[PDB]
C-alpha cells in the first residue's frame, strides 16, 4: 500500500534535515555535552563567603 | 524557466496593484463599498486583535520585569515597555490579526464572487471590478490596519502598566516617566508607516488571490491558505526592512 | 527583621542571603512606631532547609 | 448553544485523543504519508520547501528583528556587549515559540483545515463511514500523530535559525566580535529554558492541530465555506498559541526567574 517513492523521498530528506538540525543545535549552540557533564570531572571548593 | 512560473503570478499581482492605484487616483471613489468593507474588517479583526495583544504584552512585560529585577535596574522597565510596544508589538500583532482574519476574509469573499460568476456578471455589464471592488477593499484594509495598530499600542501599554504595578510590584511613576526615554516621534511615525504598508499589502494580496481563484472543490481553501502564507512572509520581510530604516534614525541617537 | 531604616533600592523581592548565598527573598517592608520613633520592619520568606 | 458548542468541541478532542493508539496500530503508512506532507508541504507551496521554508524565513526575520533593535538600543545607551545575552533570552522566552507557533498554525493548520474541508465537501468522509472506517480515527488522529512527530524537528530548525540570524546580524552587519557574542550567549543561556520551550511548543502544536482539524472536519457550504473555516481556525489558533506561551512562562518563572547577573 502507498509507497510512491516521492513521499519516501520527502520523508528521507526531512529525516536528514532533522538529524542535521538536532545535532548542530545540541553541539554548537546548546552545548549538551557541557550541560550533562561529558568529558568533565567534578571539583569542589570551600569559601568563607559566596561573594555573589 | 523555474523562476518564470512564480514570476507570472508576481507580474499579475503587480499589474493589478498598478491598475488599483490608477483607479484610486483617476476614477470616482466608491464610498459605500469602502464603508462596508471597513466595518466588515473591523468586525472580523477587532476582538481577536485584543485577545492576541493583551496576553502577548503581558508576557513581554513579565519577562522584561523579571530580567531587569535580577539585573537590578527595574525602574527603566517602562522604557522597554514602550520601545517594543510602539515599534514591534503593535505592527506585528497588526500583521497577525490582519493577514489571518481580514486578508483571508477578502480572499474568500472575492473567490466566492469569482466561482459564482459574479465577476463575469460585472464584466459583461461593462463594469470594471478593479475600480468597484479592489480599491475600496485596499483602502478599508489600510484604514483598519492604522486604527488597529493605534489601539494595540495603547492597550499594550496600559496592560503592561497594570500588570507590572499590581502584580510584579514595580513603581508606577517609574513606568510612566520612562516611557518617553527611548520612544519619540520617529518611533510612532515608523509604526504608523508600518501599519499603513502592512494593511495595504494585505488588502492587495487578498484581492489578487480572490480574483484568481481556481474553483473546483478545494480552490477557494487553497487560495485562502496561499493568501495567508504570502501575507505572513511579505509582511515579515517588510517589517525587517522598515525596522532597519527606523533604527537608522533613532530616538537615542 | 527590624532596623532603623530600610535602605534605598530595597523593595519586595530582594534576596536574603546567608554566607553570601540566597536562601530566600524579602516579602514586605513596613513602618512600625517603636517608642514614638518610626522604624523599618522587613518580612523575609526563607526556605526552611537553611534554618 | 455556547455550552453546546463547547461540548461539541470537547467531544471532538476527546474522540481524537482516544483514537491515537488505534491510528498508531492500524494506520502506519497513512501516518508516514501525513508526516511527509506536513514536513515538506503540499500543493503549490511544496515546491519552495513547504512548511520548512516558511518556518525558516519567519524565524530568520524574527531573529534579525531582535538583533537589529537590540543592538541599536544598547549602542545608543552604550552597553552593547550584552546583545548576545539580550538576544537569547528574547528568542527562547517570548519570540521564537510564539513566532514558530504562528507560522506552524498558518502553514500546517490551514493546510489541514483545507484538506479536511475538501474531503467533507467531496463526500469522502461519507465514503469512509460507509466502508466501516472511523473517520475521526483515520483523519484527525493521524494528523495529530503526524504533527507530534514533526513538531520537534520543526521547532529545532526554528530555534537554530533564529539563533543563527541573531548572531549573524550582530557579528557581521554590526561588526561585533564573535567571541564576545558567543561568551554572553553561552553564559546566560540555560538548556532548561530550551527544554521547557520545546515542551510548550509540543503542547501548542497539539492544540493547534486539534483546532484546525475541528474547523476542517465539520466544514459546510461547499467550496466557499472552506475559506471561512480557514480564517476562523487561524484566528482561534493565534489566540490559543499566545495564551499557551503566556501561561507556560507565568508558571515556569513565577518564583525563580532562572537568571543571575549580580551578586
Amino acid at each position: 500500500m502507498l509507497l510512491t517513492r516521492f513521499i519516501k523521498m520527502q520523508l528521507v530528506i526531512f529525516l536528514t534535515l532533522t538529524l542535521v538540525a538536532l545535532v548542530v543545535l545540541a553541539l554548537f549552540y546548546l552545548r549538551l555535552p557541557t550541560w550533562a557533564g561529558l568529558g568533565m570531572y567534578k571539583l569542589n571548593a570551600d569559601l568563607p563567603n559566596s561573594g555573589g | 524557466g523555474q523562476l518564470e512560473k512564480p514570476l507570472a503570478t508576481v507580474g499579475g499581482f503587480f499589474k493589478m496593484s498598478v491598475m488599483t492605484g490608477k483607479a484610486l487616483f483617476t476614477r470616482p471613489f466608491q464610498w459605500k463599498e469602502f464603508v462596508l468593507q471597513s466595518w466588515f474588517l473591523i468586525r472580523v479583526a477587532f476582538l481577536p486583535t485584543l485577545a492576541v495583544s493583551i496576553p502577548l504584552t503581558v508576557l513581554i512585560i513579565f519577562t522584561l520585569n523579571i530580567l531587569l529585577a535580577e539585573f537590578g535596574a527595574a525602574d527603566v522597565s517602562g522604557a522597554g515597555a514602550a520601545l517594543g510596544a510602539v515599534t514591534q508589538l503593535g505592527p506585528l500583532v497588526t500583521v497577525l490579526v490582519v493577514a489571518g482574519a481580514g486578508s483571508t476574509a477578502i480572499c474568500a469573499d472575492l473567490g466566492a464572487r469569482t466561482v459564482r460568476e459574479e465577476i463575469d456578471a460585472l464584466e459583461v455589464l461593462g463594469i470594471d471590478p478593479i475600480e468597484r471592488l479592489v480599491v475600496p477593499r485596499v483602502v478599508a484594509s489600510t484604514f483598519v490596519a492604522f486604527m488597529l495598530n493605534g489601539a494595540v499600542i495603547t492597550i499594550g501599554l496600559v496592560g503592561g502598566f497594570f500588570f507590572g504595578v499590581y502584580i510584579q510590584n514595580v513603581s508606577a511613576g517609574a513606568y510612566v516617566s520612562t516611557l518617553t526615554l527611548l520612544t519619540g516621534f520617529p518611533e510612532v511615525l515608523i509604526s504608523v508607516v508600518k501599519a499603513t504598508l502592512f494593511g495595504m499589502i494585505a488588502g492587495l494580496v487578498g484581492c489578487y488571490r480572490g480574483l484568481t481563484v481556481a474553483g473546483g472543490s478545494k480552490g477557494v481553501g487553497t487560495a485562502v491558505n496561499e493568501t495567508l502564507v504570502l501575507c505572513v512572509v511579505a509582511l515579515f520581510a517588510v517589517n525587517v526592512v522598515l525596522t532597519t530604516i527606523g533604527v537608522r534614525f533613532g530616538t537615542g541617537r | 527583621v527590624l532596623s532603623g531604616r530600610a535602605g534605598l533600592s530595597m523593595d519586595p523581592g530582594s534576596k536574603v542571603t546567608f554566607n553570601g548565598v540566597p536562601i530566600g527573598r524579602l516579602a514586605s517592608i513596613d513602618v512600625v512606631e517603636v517608642d514614638d520613633n518610626p522604624e523599618a520592619r522587613l518580612t523575609l520568606d526563607v526556605d526552611p532547609k537553611y534554618l | 448553544r455556547f455550552l453546546d458548542s463547547m461540548g461539541h468541541v470537547a467531544w471532538f478532542v476527546v474522540q481524537a485523543i482516544v483514537h491515537v493508539p488505534h491510528a498508531f496500530r492500524h494506520y502506519r503508512r497513512e501516518s508516514l504519508r501525513l508526516v511527509a506532507e506536513i514536513g515538506m508541504g503540499t500543493g503549490a507551496m511544496a515546491v519552495i520547501g513547504g512548511t520548512v521554508a516558511i518556518i525558516g524565513f519567519v524565524t530568520l526575520s524574527a531573529g534579525s528583528l531582535i538583533a537589529i533593535q537590540g543592538f541599536a538600543s544598547l549602542g545608543n545607551i552604550g552597553v552593547e556587549a550584552f546583545t548576545g545575552f539580550f538576544a537569547a533570552l528574547a528568542n527562547i522566552r517570548v519570540v521564537a515559540p510564539v513566532v514558530t507557533g504562528q507560522a506552524l498554525a498558518a502553514t500546517v493548520g490551514a493546510g489541514a483545515t483545507a484538506e479536511l474541508g475538501a474531503m467533507r465537501i467531496s463526500e469522502e468522509v461519507d465514503a469512509l463511514e460507509v466502508m466501516g472506517i472511523k473517520s475521526i480515527s483515520y483523519l484527525v488522529s493521524t494528523r495529530i500523530m503526524a504533527g507530534a512527530i514533526v513538531i520537534i524537528p520543526l521547532y529545532a530548525m526554528a530555534i537554530l535559525l533564529s539563533f543563527m540570524s541573531a548572531q549573524l546580524v550582530t557579528t557581521i552587519f554590526y561588526s561585533q566580535s564573535v567571541g564576545t557574542y558567543e561568551h554572553y550567549f553561552h553564559t546566560f543561556l540555560r538548556v532548561d529554558d530550551v527544554m521547557w520551550s520545546f515542551l510548550e511548543v509540543i503542547i501548542m502544536s497539539v492544540i493547534v492541530m486539534l483546532n484546525h482539524c475541528y474547523f476542517g472536519y465539520f466544514a459546510s457550504g461547499g467550496a466557499v465555506g472552506v475559506g471561512e473555516a480557514v480564517g476562523r481556525s487561524m484566528r482561534t489558533s493565534l489566540i490559543a498559541i499566545v495564551l499557551v506561551v503566556l501561561l507556560a512562562s507565568l508558571a515556569l518563572y513565577g518564583t525563580d526567574p532562572n537568571f543571575n547577573l549580580t551578586v
